[PDB]
């Protein structure tokens, strides 16, 4: 039809997805929002929706996952870090839903990955990645594993929930993972390893 | 292990009961006005569009009335009771809404049955139309086969209505394809003419990329100035343009051009021992011998028919079951003049060994061929729907024939045997007797040239020759063919170059075949050497071989690497 009732479909679609992302899905009519994107796809215009989803997706992420966790740098990080990839999970999920009936067509047609994929790239691009985020994370990861083989017991499961969300975040297999927290655990563990070795062949014999 | 089909089936019979008889019916599906109590669990293990809907946190977890909108109701019933059951009802008109709810609801199972329908119901009368829907909705496969399927009839006919409501991309995608068929490059010239004047600025910027994509042996000649009738008032940015645009496009020749009368053969003596038969073909043009794809599942003892429409068939055969071992199976095939592959389709009800496979007004008459029942109606003739992709029976013939030809002529069935012939009237469905002949011939071959009937050989065969007169209704003699004396000829009738030509392969004692066609002078009473045909092509063939005339590419087949 018109570009206007499009334009109206996709308005009332993109306020429906961000009620979605602040947690308050609870009171939404599915189907009031996909008699929307049936007749969007259907009229041959899943690239503006596609394009929408992503700019809606990233600026949402940007606003507020962005500014969350830099502004809780130091007071319970990786908690607010794991709450934040909990809570994006939990709303891709109907997002991936419906946008995945948008998918079977759209990337089985345009050959492009699906749309848990591209919210998987786009976090791992907006949040883990980041100028700020990526090294403050390495940094202390490393120093609470130091702290930890230091002989004092700290926390397990959160870091077992974080290299979990990295594995997932991969999205592939392991390639981002590796480069994002195995590379930099090496050589700490290059060298506290060759210390304590250092140190061990002096205080003590081969007994 | 598998699965208890005891428990699959009782379980699925109790779903379906607590559907019908409304219990544990949760969710009820509100369309126009239409009520559909059902349950979340089946919706969900085949809908992903509802498996989507209920798994949530959306309030349709917590709903009970959804008002699904944008479909229809028997739709909807049908796929409520095929997830309840398993049972799809697919009739010949409700699979576009079907295929549209399904495409709606995003279910799988029911859009790769109606998608196997769809590519089973791809026809003449429907092509455009089944296109313009597979465009619609992206699916692919059923986009080719309409495609490949469309552009031949499309080429053939040029006159569906639904042609002229097309989008731009599928008109261009049609045009600018290699695989037109079509004897000419004037009549896609004059449609794509026809189809721009359907309408007039709604075609103008079109108009710009239709030309682009046909040669410019037309883009300079006439229908330039049709289009200046047409233009638009005062626009200069068309006419000009197409003035000072005539130049690139390279005009390059299409491969409909490239149909040439050929001799089609089949069952011919394979080359290599590993199988039993092939199946072969003479260029009396070309004069090389083009391989052709074997039959479907080395099918021995068929019918081959050529249509009008220039479109071979094959019915009827024997597979061997799996030292002597075969199988009859009254399986049909049609034979893809590109893809060089035999495409399956409605197969016939009784099997036949031999069938005389005979077009008449659009339908394909199979005529005896040694029928399976053998009852008191020893014939079983049975006629094709090349409309309905069906068969169905005719008058049976009033006489028991073995090894019998047939052909048609004057839209009439004209079945020959021994000594006998009965003509089909097709408007009437009855026998009417013909005239006797006076000579006692069997396994021979007729070719049906002009208004008269020419029985050549019979008894190996003969030099035979009695010519039958359909608006005379007598046989007459005319010559004998002269051929080497001591000899076995194999006699083959067939129409080519609009004039009655013999294949006579013959084989002399101690000697090898040789193949010779003759030009028979039909006001001379006499065969006269049209060709001789060299060994150094053509090798032997075989005794239960047959020939048939019809067109075919040499670009789409290849040639057969054989030594002389």
């Amino acid at each position: 039809m018109d570009e206007k009732y499009v334009n109206s479909i996709w308005d009332l679609l993109k306020n429906a997805i961000q009620e979605i992302q602040r947690k308050n899905n609870s009171g939404l009519s599915f189907e009031e929002l996909y008699r929307n994107a049936y007749t969007m796809v259907l009229h041959k215009h899943g690239e503006k929706l596609y394009t929408g989803l992503r700019e809606v997706v990233t600026e949402h992420l940007i606003n507020k996952v962005r500014e969350d966790v830099l502004n809780s740098l130091n007071n319970n990080f990786l908690q607010t870090l794991n709450q934040a990839w909990n809570d994006h999970q939990t709303a891709m999920v109907m997002i991936r839903d419906i946008l995945m009936y948008m998918d079977r067509v759209y990337v089985q047609q345009n050959n492009v990955e699906n749309v848990y994929n591209l919210g998987l790239i786009i976090f791992r691009d907006q949040v883990v990645r980041y100028g700020c985020i990526r090294d403050h994370l390495r940094q202390t990861l490393l120093d609470m594993i130091a702290r930890e083989r230091k002989g004092e017991v700290v926390d397990r499961g959160a870091i077992r929930n974080a290299c979990q969300m990295l594995m997932i975040l991969g999205l592939e297999g392991r390639s981002v993972y590796e480069e994002d927290f195995e590379a930099p655990f090496l050589e700490m563990s290059a060298e506290f390893f060759q210390m304590e070795s250092q140190k061990f062949l002096a205080e003590n014999s081969a007994s | 292990r598998q699965i208890n089909t005891e428990y699959a089936v009782s379980l699925l019979e109790q779903l379906k009961l607590f559907y019908e008889q409304q219990l544990f019916t949760d969710i009820v599906l509100i369309v126009e006005g239409t009520e559909f109590p059902c349950h979340k669990m089946v919706l969900a293990t085949c809908s992903s569009y509802f498996r989507a809907m209920f798994m949530s946190g959306l309030s349709e977890s917590k709903q009970t009335h959804v008002h699904l909108r944008n479909v229809d109701a028997a739709t909807l019933q049908i796929i409520i009771t095929y997830a309840y059951t398993g049972n799809l009802a697919m009739n010949d008109s409700t699979v576009e809404q079907l295929y549209e709810t399904a495409c709606f609801l995003q279910v799988e199972d029911v859009l790769q049955r109606c998608r196997e329908y769809l590519i089973k119901k791809i026809n003449a009368e429907n092509c455009v139309r089944l296109l313009s829907f597979a465009d619609l909705f992206s699916c692919e496969e059923l986009k080719q086969s309409a495609k490949r399927m469309v552009e031949h009839k499309f080429t053939a006919v040029y006159h569906q209505d639904a042609f002229m409501q097309l989008s731009h991309d599928l008109l261009i995608d049609i045009l600018s394809s290699d695989n037109l068929n079509v004897e000419k490059e004037e009549t896609v010239r004059e449609a794509a003419m026809l189809w721009l004047e359907y309408n007039t600025e709604s075609r103008s910027q079109y108009l710009s990329s239709v030309l682009s994509q046909i040669r410019i042996d037309a883009l300079s000649e006439v229908t330039q100035r049709a289009w200046f009738q047409g233009l638009p008032p005062n626009d200069k940015s068309v006419v000009v343009q197409g003035l000072y645009k005539s130049m690139p496009k390279f005009f390059k020749p299409r491969l409909g051009m490239t149909k040439e009368e050929m001799m089609i053969f089949i069952e011919a003596s394979s080359e290599n021992p590993c199988s039993l038969y092939s199946s072969v073909c003479y260029s009396p043009q070309a004069e090389k011998v083009y391989k052709l794809c074997s039959p479907p599942a080395d099918l021995h003892k068929v019918g081959t028919v050529v249509t009008p429409d220039n479109d071979i068939y094959i019915a009827g055969g024997q597979v061997p079951l799996k030292q002597t071992a075969f199988r009859t199976v009254n399986c049909f095939y049609w034979f893809d003049a590109q893809q060089n592959t035999w495409f399956p389709k409605t197969p016939m009800l009784f099997v036949r060994i031999k069938p005389s496979l005979v077009c008449c007004e659009g339908y394909i008459y199979a005529i005896g061929g040694d029928s399976v029942g053998g009852e008191l109606n020893r014939r079983t003739v049975e006629r094709y729907d090349t409309e309905k992709d069906e068969w169905t029976m005719v008058s049976p013939l009033p006489c028991a024939w073995q090894w019998s030809a047939a052909v048609v002529v004057h839209d009439c069935i004209y079945v020959m045997t021994l000594n006998l012939m009965y003509c089909y009237f097709p408007r009437s469905d009855s026998w009417v007797e013909m005239a006797m002949r006076q000579t006692s011939r069997s396994f021979a071959s007729a070719a049906a040239f002009g208004d008269k009937i020419f029985y050549i050989g019979g008894l190996g065969s003969s030099v035979t020759v009695e010519i039958y007169d359909v608006n005379k209704n007598e046989w007459k003699m005319a010559a004998n063919i002269p051929a080497k004396r001591y000899s076995d000829p194999c006699v083959r009738a067939v129409v080519i170059s609009n004039s009655l030509c013999v294949f006579m392969r013959e084989t002399h004692l101690n000697e090898r075949a040789k193949y010779v066609t003759y030009q028979y002078d039909l006001e001379l009473d006499r065969w006269s050497l049209r060709q001789h045909i060299s060994e150094r092509v053509l090798w032997d063939l075989g005794r239960d071989f047959r020939c048939t005339v019809g067109k075919l590419y040499p670009s789409c087949l290849e040639e057969s690497p054989w030594k002389p």
